[PDB]
């Protein structure tokens, strides 16, 4: 991929925009680009629920480094349309825009197929209940007086 | 026994003594050990560690 850092992120969602890149003569401010920067932080942040929510990779800046952009941000590469796509979404409204509507279909599918695997993965099956017998087919149970599961 | 040889033996006599000793006790040797309750390998050889700690 050759979308690697903060910055690269929020060059795609402004070119998606219609604020920045060369479709457009148009240029990127450094103002509109700390913003961005700002806003995908705090995004990811929300969506990252402490380990709780969606998986992404993403590596959050530290306030040693001075320039939060110019760091790689860590996806994957199967991440980064999904990302810049919902950060277009966010950032959209600074400029009384309005992400378009393949814009905004776009970034729920991205955001879907970024919490799929991590849906399969957190899909699982509790423990047999405390009180569940381990029947007498099971012969080493049946052994060791193990006659009911653990539970839990 | 002490043993005298002689035959006026005034002032002579012994006493007694009879001297002891003590046998006593250290510490017990334990096998104290902790059963985890949702375990498998817990419920499983929880005799053998019996006879082992034998």
């Amino acid at each position: 991929m050759q979308i690697k850092t903060k910055g690269d992120l929020v060059r795609a969602a402004l070119r998606k925009l219609g604020v920045a890149s060369d479709a457009t003569l148009t240029d990127v401010e450094p103002q509109s680009m700390q913003d961005a920067v700002d806003d995908l932080e705090a995004m990811m942040a929300e969506w990252y629920q402490d380990g709780k929510g969606i998986i992404t990779g993403y590596v959050f800046s530290d306030d040693e480094n001075p320039p939060a952009e110019g760091d790689d941000h860590g996806l994957r590469s199967s991440a980064v349309s999904a990302v810049f796509h919902n950060l277009a979404c966010r950032i959209a409204p600074d400029y009384a825009l309005e992400a378009t509507a393949k814009i905004i279909a776009t970034a729920k599918y991205g955001k879907e197929l970024l919490y799929k695997q991590t849906a399969i993965s957190r899909a699982k099956r509790a423990p047999y209940p405390s009180r569940m017998p381990t029947g007498s087919g099971n012969s080493f149970a049946n052994l060791n007086e193990w006659h009911y599961f653990p539970g839990e | 026994s002490p043993t005298q040889e002689g035959w006026d033996l005034t002032d002579k006599a012994t006493g007694l003594l009879e001297l002891n000793v003590a046998v006593n006790m250290g510490e017990p040797d334990n096998d104290f050990f902790q059963l985890r309750a949702d375990d498998l390998r817990d419920e499983t050889a929880y005799r053998r560690r019996i006879q082992s700690a034998a």
